[PDB]
């Protein structure tokens, strides 16, 4: 094991669980995490977003 | 020329080197800014 400077390529695996929708829900999305009711939407997003 | 246009991101590295110089490497066989 080497540690350096940039630890942050070479991670575990990562878990993805099942979605569900128009119930609360504490997600964690990308290290973003709240509490909300993720429903689908119409807003557009560049692919970069 | 005098107008506007928004740059959009390609490619990020996590390379992580200590960069102090800047050059280009360009064909030998009409500039930049």
């Amino acid at each position: 094991f080497e540690l350096l400077h940039a630890p942050a390529t070479v991670c575990g695996p990562k878990k993805s669980t099942n979605l569900v929708k128009n119930k609360c829900v504490n997600f964690n999305f990308n290290g973003l995490t709240g509490t909300g009711v993720l429903t689908e939407s119409n807003k557009k997003f560049l692919p970069f977003q | 020329p005098q107008g506007f246009s928004a740059l959009e991101p390609l490619v990020d590295l996590p390379i992580g080197i200590n960069i102090t110089r800047f050059q280009t490497l360009l064909a030998l066989h009409a500039a930049y800014y």
